[PDB]
RNA sequence: GUGGGGUAACGGCCCACCAAGCCGAAGAUCGGUACGGGCCGUGAGAGCGGGAGCCCGGAGAUGGACACUGAGACACGGGUCCA
RNA sequence: AGUGGUGGCCACUAUUAUUGGGCCUAAAGCGGCCGUAGCCGGGCCCGUAAGUCCCUGGCGAAAUCCCACGGCUCAACCGUGGGGCUCGCUGGGGAUACUGCGGGCCUUGGGACCGGGAGAGGCCGGGGGUACCCCCGGGGUAGGGGUGAAAUCCUAUAAUCCCGGGGGGACCGCCAGUGGCGAAGGCGCCCGGCUGGAACGGGUCCGACGGUGAGCGCGGAAGGCCAGGGGAGCGAACCGGAUUAGAUACCCGGGUAGUCCUGGCUGUAAAGGAUGCGGGCUAGGUGUCGGGCGAGCUUCGAGCUCGCCCGGUGCCGUAGGGAAGCCGUUAA
């Protein structure tokens, strides 16, 4: 069935971009999607985004800049401490200064640099570059 | 179909005005079951799969 | 995936998968058991002495040629039969029967051997605790016996 | 949709009506339509067949979209209304029909023997009923003390 | 479970009575191997491998059994006895 | 003042894959399903704060380890200070995105409903013809048969040949299509009844009931095993003949179990798409089967066709993947 929906929503977004399509229609539809979209949009790695509110199936329509090369989620969703944020960013990711290791904290979704500033992590949700 | 931006069927509504007793019914355009009059028990439509075959001659106004 | 227990508390499943498949290496299974120890006649030791039962020679295989000088030994360490390859140039003068001969492994326990030998895994370093290898060389000690 | 469980092909592409704005092309009230449901249930119709009737005759889009809510039970439509009246048993109509088929099959296999195809189908229907029931007993759609075994099935049918 | 003995003392430790429980696939039970730890060896790490001098705690003193004196031994150069 | 050898361990070895490996063809998909334990869960809200993050404080002996300085000519080393130590345990305060649980809620997943329709799906009964065979009668002589050539063999009160009749078993050329049905093994004469499943349009119904699934359970071609019946043709064994040096074999003449049917039993396959199962997502084009829908043609029947739409089977091919061959919405 449909399980782990978020990974899937990121995965569609990667295929779109590999093709170099203008936009994406996300069939999955959550608070999680929209807060993650807001984080993406502050960095300006995505463009403008629309949420239509339907209760048949909410849709998000996303503009692609093409600045996200790959974005996917974590297989265990294993937890991450504050000291440990760097360890996961070098280890897995090619990034070093791109500043998104997206993590969920008690406030919503944060990036890497944003997690340091607050001082709070949680469970590691995903990554973006 | 219409799956990405609002799922929509093949349907519509029409008002039928009977001539066998003049009762005014709103009817769904894919009869799956026969429709009866509320005052004669007479058949407006007979169903065939998807869109039913319209029995006799009965007027329809398409809303 | 195409496979795995990736869940949070699934991890015991994954850990067992790996544990069974690790046994598929012979070299891992041997060493943990003590099968290695038991099988080799020196008993996991670098060398053992024994008495030369008799001087036999072994035949070369099909690629190759050459009739190799050899000793069949009975270890004084245990009570087992070993086949041990004796080098030497004119080898047989240096080597001597019914004296005490000391045998070592060679080349690891890879199980393989050279081509000139049908299956000999062993080396004779020493005869009466003075090496054969000194007698091969002209620069430490020139032929004796 | 698409799922596979006794077919090697996908599911049908049908969807619910999206006229999620209340009717106004209907010209009957909520009141008249309830009245109809009592008479039809009493007649001998089962609750799926009533709702089909309501869509054709009385012209509503869905029966979820002209009568939700009006009683405070989940997913308010027909059988919840009936349930408060006592015109519907607690065991969902879904389950009543599944169970009825599962009885029908033992009786054919007997008379017609050497049925391989029909025998595999008897295993398959039954199996599905235990899994549905296991969730229902908990939910309170069925009693906690209820069990689904094939003898109890035959009882209900008779 | 209940009562009791005995111990420095809790205790099916031992005992009488009364009950039929207790344990198990997240691996019981059985066979087999092994002093354990700080650490150490290796490896960029993850990990792998190890328990040696040395320090820490327990165990032993030809094999087994046994008491006495002492806060403390069932006693490593003490006794009794059996092999 | 070692060098070299053997034995062992760790790196090299993503040859144990967590970092960091795979399963069309290299080693690797279970013949298929079912559903248990276990693992995993759509959207929206709410309670708890168990998981999860933060802070303080108790503590994880010395030694070993790093850094610093000092002493011994020097350094190893040891002192001293600082930092760190297998670091597995403890208590209180806070946060609530994410997860766990209890409650409420929604149709998007799942199961379920109704109507036209197709089919070699299954079970039973009836029945036709073609062709073979046997036997009866007629007709009709000398070879028939078999092969690459032969030979064995078969035939004279008569075989082969040719007609008419009756009986019997077995199966269904044409139909038949790159076609259709079933979970899978698999399923083809025609007619009727009984019966299972599916695509589809209309979501009418329960409201997360879901996915996967170790174990367990079940089906399982052919042949075999057991009983009974059936036996026309076919044919392991077998008995001749040829071929061949010899045939142990290809070839030919005979021929038994068996092949057929029912009851019972066992379980294998290169049981193949060598491609585990469920979902989302990622260029298209053309044909074809069945459904929905709008037409044209019409023999007025969806008969012939086109497009949109829904599912399935095929060919060509993009992004990508692959060692390459290929694969490519039916994904490798």
């Amino acid at each position: 069935t449909l399980l782990d929906p978020l990974a899937n929503a990121l995965s569609h977004i990667t295929n779109s971009e590999r093709v170099g399509k203008r936009e994406v229609y996300i069939k999955p539809a959550s608070k999680l999607i929209g807060e993650v979209l807001r984080v993406m949009q502050k960095y300006g790695y995505i463009g403008e985004f629309e949420f239509i509110d339907d209760g048949r199936a909410g849709v998000y329509r996303v503009q692609l800049l093409g600045r996200i090369n790959k974005a996917g989620a974590i297989k265990p969703r294993f937890p991450v401490k504050v000291s440990e944020f760097e360890k996961w960013e070098k280890r897995f990711l090619p990034a070093f200064e791109f500043g998104i290791l997206i993590v969920s904290t008690s406030q919503g979704v944060m990036s890497h640099k944003e997690a340091i500033e607050k001082g709070i992590g949680g469970r590691l949700i995903a990554y973006v570059y | 179909m219409a799956k990405p931006i609002i799922p929509m069927p093949r349907s519509r509504f029409l008002r039928v005005k009977c001539i066998d007793c003049g009762n005014e019914q709103i009817v769904f355009s894919h009869p799956a079951t026969k429709v009866r009059c509320l005052i004669c028990g007479a058949t407006l439509v007979e169903p065939t799969g998807g869109k039913g075959i319209v029995k006799a001659k009965i007027l329809e106004v398409l809303e | 995936g195409k496979k795995a227990p990736n869940g949070e508390f699934a991890g015991r499943k994954l850990k067992l998968k790996r544990k069974k498949f690790r046994w598929s290496d012979i070299r891992y299974k041997r060493r943990v058991l003590r099968l290695k120890e038991k099988s080799d006649p020196l008993e996991g030791a670098p060398q053992a002495r024994g008495i030369v039962l008799e001087k036999i020679a072994v035949e070369a295989k099909q690629p190759n040629s050459g009739m190799r000088k050899a000793v069949r030994v009975q270890l004084i360490k245990n009570g087992k039969v070993v086949t041990a390859f004796c080098p030497g140039d004119g080898a047989i003068k240096f080597i001597d029967e019914h004296d005490e001969v000391i045998i070592e492994g060679i080349g690891g326990p890879k199980g393989g051997s050279m081509g000139d030998i049908p299956g000999i895994r062993y080396k004779v370093v020493k005869v009466n605790r003075v090496s054969l290898k000194e007698l091969v060389k002209g620069r430490k000690e020139k032929p004796r016996r | 949709m698409a799922r596979m469980h006794a077919r090697k092909r996908g599911k049908s592409g049908s969807k619910r009506p999206p006229r999620t704005a209340p009717p106004i092309w209907v010209e009957y009230t909520v009141e008249e339509i309830e009245n109809l449901v009592v008479k039809l249930r009493k007649e001998g119709y089962s609750t799926a067949m009533i709702g089909t009737i309501l869509r054709d005759q009385y012209g509503i889009p869905s029966v979820k979209l002209f009568k939700d809510p009006d009683n405070p039970n989940r997913n308010l439509t027909i059988t919840r209304i009936l349930e408060k009246h006592g015109l519907a048993p607690e065991i969902p109509e879904d389950l009543m029909f599944l169970i009825r088929r599962a009885v029908n099959l033992r009786k054919h296999l007997e008379q017609h023997p050497k049925d391989l195809h029909s025998m595999r189908g008897l295993q398959l229907i039954e199996s599905k009923i235990r899994r549905l029931v296991k969730y229902y007993k908990r939910k309170g759609k069925l009693p906690k003390n209820w069990r689904y075994d094939p003898e109890t099935a035959k009882l209900l049918v008779r």
